[PDB]
């Protein structure tokens, strides 16, 4: 990682999918009305921490 | 056939148009012509009437006075 | 907050147009644009000229749908060809070969809109008229060698 | 608690809770059932009728259909929480909660739905190693279609604590993925979330509960919150947030932190998963010293001659007597829950078919019982009185008179319609409790009630009305295609009787349940499951048939059509020998059958008017479109006489001989017998014996059947087979496993169309009959299980099979059905048919 991946609060907007491979990760979703929202901006990955190919 | 003796029977449907009334494996009431057994008139060996189909009678349902229970 | 929406759409795939509950979903609804209107819109520049095979941008401003068909090359020299079956016997096959049309793929080759990492015409004569499966150049000439001799259009457009 | 206190906690509407369980098999729809009788108290109380139908608790088994009521009391602070609707109080402590027979059954159930479509509340049970689970899903899309708020119960915690090992912390995103993957389903199709308003099962809400079923064993996020809101001084209300697992719990500063830095022990773990966890880790290594502390830090109670046994034993008296599995169930249950004063006024659209401006609809509404009656059934279930059909039935308008005289509308009943509208009065209004009848004067709205007897003409499909101008009772969707049919026939042929009379018997008892005749004379019974199918065969067999049933196939239908130009010259002989037809036999232009089946190609149709179409469109010769003598079979059908002989001056008198015949003959079709399709028989020359006394019908009937038959064995004759439209409905990455399996079956797709297109998938698709079983195991093991089908009749449509070669493709179903016939095996041929002019 040669930055600090964040990922943004909102909507992705995307159909009822696969909630449980972000959640997984965890990536914490929620569902907001059908589509697929981003619940709070959280830093997945830090500087030199190898990407998982999931989370990638 | 009747219930209780199993027993085969021929029996006419008598007033109009009636085998559309009566239905294969429906429940029907014979009863008999009047004729002290012997076969009809013309008609060979049908000693019997037909009064009913599915408890309704035939004679109702012609005149349209009633509608044919379901099954 | 939608403000004068300028918006580009791709969609592929043009027979007549279709309709049969089908086309996009999902872009169509919540661009407030129609569902059915869309593809009827759509009929008029993918009808007579071109029925096989599209690729059409839809292009969106506040409810009108604009359909443009990238002025898509492929479909010109199709539709260039011996041609106005419609449909109910297409069906031997759409690849009908034997075509001439000199000029009117140079007109073609305007409409390949000025991006072809040209010099305009004569480097644009080539690239279209090699492209050829179905139209195999002028009447009775080949193709692969008679374009690098193409006397005719260079000037014209520049 | 007898029956005079149940009627008045009817009257009680607000305080109502109709409900369902939604599982998967083998999710533990059984174990939470039991483990809330158990608790019930008032009135159930011991292990009671959760798998009624034996072999149902055998196999453990949710096959099906009855029965539970619950009474529980409300906590005086926690009847304040109390959301829903127009300031009742909700008015006094007790709750009666109704739980309905859900069908394990992943079939969608026409029984599932028909407990589903009324069904206030749901409940659902998805378990915690194995979740969602399109099992859950499926009874879920049903259920939220019909305005079914879900509660969620995530089951068999146990398990990942004893046998997996059960990291806190993975146990902590098993339980966010799972709960989140029920709002996959509920998100989408809430029809509309926002005036469905946030359907929202999530769990800070605590409306999701943590699943010891079998140890009950119950989870409480409320039951948390209160405990530690007197310790922590803190807030019930802001508790449940921060139990809420970004929760951050930094005990060296004491922060409430949404801080998962530094790290950032989960509330979730800290204060409630990590005491859970001691009592499990100390009892079953057996440490009866740290056993006693934690026992007593949180006030762990010691029960009774039960102090014996180590481990496991110790285990559930422990879990038990902390944690309420029945509490914390019935604690959701009565907090969120649907009210049917509440829930009847949003799921109005849905309920009824006219008139939501309707005087009956308004009443619904409002859950009047001064209201028109309006009954929903539900069912016929299930009673060992099997001399007759116990309704179940709920009161959403008004009340449920022993004996009023109602108006028992069957399914398709619109109020102009005089049709099966039957005005009797209802014997008796009954409480269902589950394998019990109590009888009892008054049912009010919203009720469940049991009515009697409605059962004759109660097959199926019902709402009751005293109302005129009601308005009937959208029921309509059970549907998930009956398509698993076999046919059903008795080794005894003296049990006939008995059979069929069974058959309206389950007709009655299963709403799933269709019996219809086929035209081979074999009566089909057909289930939404090949599973449900097997579970109705056991039941006519044992209980309403008593039947010694034979179970075979389906065996299919056949019909016999003509490719070509009759080569011959086709000439019959009368057993008078001076009666002689000539023939030729023609095909069949492909639309004009159809056309005539439609009925653009009316029969009755005068000829010259009708001609006109046959001619100009059809491509018909205009002379031989008019002279068509006849439809035949019965004569409606497809195939004619053409009469191409006009001046055989005889003609008049043997017209009715022949129309006789044709008739005959095209019922009769020499391959199979073996019906008829598409033929044009064109008659030639007519040759007289002069006496028309032997112009009979008994020889002139044989000239044309022989003669008919010979022209269709020129004929290049060939048979149909019939295929269906198939509708199947998948969640995208499963259309694959659909297309498969329509290979191997050698069919057709159809088109391809989505919704709102992340939206589910339905392709449509040509399914042969014959290959079409085992259709659901197929799909599903491909798909894999998201693969639902649904199958019509459609079509039929010509095979090029040549019958009269035993090639075998046609032939085979031709000599088995000359066979059963009995019925000369083959014999096929011209000499037979010809008398060489």
């Amino acid at each position: 990682a040669p930055c600090e991946v964040t990922v943004p609060a909102q909507n992705t907007g995307l159909g009822p999918e696969k909630t449980s491979f972000f959640q997984a990760l965890g990536i914490t979703t929620k569902i907001s009305r059908g589509t697929i929202e981003i619940l709070s901006d959280v830093q997945l990955i830090k500087t030199g921490d190898k990407v998982g190919a999931s989370e990638a | 056939q009747l219930i209780k003796n199993g027993k085969k029977i021929t029996a006419f449907v008598p007033r109009d148009g009636s085998l559309n009334y009566i239905e294969e494996n429906d429940e029907v009431l014979v009863a008999g012509f009047g004729r002290k057994g012997h076969a009809v008139g013309d008609i060979p060996g049908v000693r019997f009437k037909v009064v009913k189909v599915a408890n309704v009678s035939l004679l109702a349902l012609y005149k349209e006075k009633k509608e044919r229970p379901r099954s | 907050d939608p403000t004068e929406v300028k918006l580009v759409y791709l969609r592929c795939v043009g027979g007549e147009v279709g309709a049969t509950s089908s086309l996009a979903p999902k872009i169509g609804p919540l661009g407030l644009s129609p569902k059915k209107i869309g593809d009827d819109i759509a009929k008029a520049t993918s009808d007579w000229k071109g029925l096989k095979i599209t690729v059409c941008l839809t292009i969106q401003n506040r409810q009108a749908a604009i359909s443009v068909v990238p002025s898509a090359a492929s479909l010109i020299i199709k539709a260039l060809k011996e041609p106005p079956r419609d449909r109910k016997k297409q069906k031997n096959i759409k690849h009908s070969g034997n075509i001439g049309f000199e000029d009117i793929l140079a007109i073609a080759r305007v409409m390949r809109p000025r991006s072809m990492a040209r010099e305009l015409k004569g480097t644009c004569k080539e690239v279209l008229g090699t492209a050829q499966s179905v139209g195999c150049t002028v009447d009775g000439k080949h193709p692969h060698d008679v374009i690098d001799e193409l006397n005719e259009g260079s000037i014209e457009v520049p | 608690f007898t029956v005079d206190e149940i009627r008045g906690l009817m009257d009680k509407k607000r305080n109502i809770r109709n409900m369902s369980v939604i599982a998967h098999v083998d999710h533990g729809k059984s174990t939470l059932t039991d483990s809330l009788v158990s608790k019930a108290g008032i009135i159930a109380g011991a292990t009671r009728f959760t798998d009624t139908r034996k072999d149902e608790q055998e196999r453990c088994i949710t096959i099906k259909s009855t029965a539970i009521s619950m009474y529980f009391e409300v906590e005086e602070k926690d009847l304040v929480f109390i959301t829903h609707p127009d300031q009742r109080e909700k008015e006094c402590k007790g709750f009666l909660i109704n739980l309905i027979d859900s069908p394990g059954h992943v079939d969608f159930s026409s029984e599932v739905t028909a407990a589903l479509r009324v069904t206030d509340g749901a409940l659902v049970v998805v378990d915690c190693v194995s979740g969602v689970c399109v099992q859950t899903e499926t009874v879920l899309r049903q259920a939220i279609a019909e305005r079914i708020k879900p509660i969620l119960f995530m089951n068999k915690m146990d398990r990942a604590l004893l046998e997996l090992q059960l990291d806190a912390e993975e146990l902590y995103q098993t339980f966010q993925r799972i709960v989140e993957n029920v709002n996959v389903i509920i998100a989408t199709y809430n029809d509309d979330g926002g005036p469905m308003g946030e359907v929202r099962v999530d769990p800070s809400k605590g409306s999701v509960g943590f699943g010891s079923g079998l140890h009950g064993w119950a989870f409480t996020l409320k039951q948390f919150s209160e405990m530690y809101s007197e310790k922590f001084k803190i807030d019930v209300v802001k508790l449940m947030n921060r139990l809420w697992g970004e929760n951050f719990f930094n005990a060296k500063t004491k922060k409430w932190q949404k801080q998962k830095e530094a790290d950032n022990k989960r509330s979730f773990c800290m204060y409630i998963l990590d005491p859970i966890y001691k009592v499990f880790d100390a009892i079953m290594n057996y440490k009866k010293e740290e056993i006693g502390t934690l026992l007593e830090k949180i006030g762990v109670t010691l029960k009774h001659e039960d102090k014996d046994k180590d481990g496991k034993a110790l285990l559930k008296t422990v879990m038990r007597t902390w944690l309420p599995a029945g509490e914390a169930l019935l604690q959701m249950i009565a907090i969120h829950l649907p009210s049917p004063v509440v829930a009847q006024k949003y799921r109005m659209e849905m309920l009824y078919e006219g008139p939501h401006d309707d005087e009956a609809a308004i009443a619904v509404k409002s859950c009047d019982p001064d209201g028109p009656l309006m009954m929903y059934i539900s069912k016929m279930v299930p009673t060992s009185d099997k001399g007759r059909f116990y309704a179940f039935g709920r009161v959403f308008a008004g009340k449920v008179a022993t004996g009023q005289k109602c108006r028992i509308m069957g399914p398709n009943y619109t109020p102009g319609k005089k049709e099966d509208l039957y005005e009797k009065a209802i014997q008796r209004t009954i409480l269902m409790m589950g394998r019990y009848v109590e009888a009892i004067e008054d049912v009010p709205s919203g009720n469940i009630c049991g009515l009697v007897g409605v059962d004759q003409f109660l097959v199926k499909t019902g709402t009751i009305t005293t109302f005129k101008d009601a308005h009937n009772m959208k029921v309509m969707k059970f549907s998930v295609s009956p398509v698993v049919r076999v046919a059903v026939e008795p080794k005894n042929p003296a049990d006939l009787p008995k059979l069929v009379e069974g058959l309206k018997r389950l007709a009655k008892s299963d709403p799933m349940v269709q019996c219809i005749i086929e035209e081979s004379g074999e009566h089909i019974i057909a289930g939404a499951g090949e599973l449900h199918l097997e579970i109705c065969l056991k039941d006519l067999e044992e209980d309403h048939a008593c039947i010694p049933l034979k179970k075979s196939d389906p065996v299919v239908s056949y019909r016999e059509t003509v490719s070509e130009e009759s080569d011959q010259m086709c000439l019959s002989k009368s057993p008078n020998k001076h009666n002689r037809l000539l023939m030729k036999a023609l095909p069949m232009p492909d639309g004009l059958p159809e056309d005539i089946d439609n009925g653009d190609v009316s029969a009755k149709d005068e000829f010259k008017a009708r001609a006109r179409y046959l001619s100009e469109k059809y491509d018909y010769d205009v002379t031989e479109a008019r002279k068509i003598w006849c439809f035949g079979p019965d004569g409606t059908g497809p195939n004619f006489i053409l009469d191409c002989t006009k001046s055989v001056q005889y003609l008049n008198e043997i017209k009715d001989s022949v129309v006789a015949g044709f008739q005959w003959a095209s019922k009769e079709g020499i391959l199979a017998d073996e019906n008829l399709r598409g033929v044009r028989f064109n008659i030639y020359d007519v040759t007289l014996h002069a006496d028309a006394i032997h112009r009979g019908g008994g020889q002139i009937i044989p000239t044309t059947r022989r003669c008919l038959y010979a022209a269709a064995i020129t004929a290049k004759p060939r048979l149909m087979e019939p295929v269906y439209l198939c509708e199947i409905q998948c969640p995208e990455v499963a259309v694959g496993g659909i297309y498969g399996v329509l290979n191997r079956r050698r069919g057709h797709v159809f088109e391809e169309n989505q919704v709102v297109g992340t939206p589910m998938f339905v392709v449509k698709a040509y399914l042969p009959v014959n290959e079409s079983f085992g259709f659901t195991a197929d799909l599903r093991s491909n798909t894999g299980g998201q693969a639902f089908p649904q199958c019509v009749f459609d079509h039929w449509q010509v095979l090029p099979g040549d019958p009269s070669e035993p090639s075998s493709k046609p032939y085979a179903i031709v000599q088995d059905t000359r066979k059963r016939k009995g019925l000369k095996e083959g014999l096929p041929d011209l000499s037979q048919y010809l008398d060489k002019l």
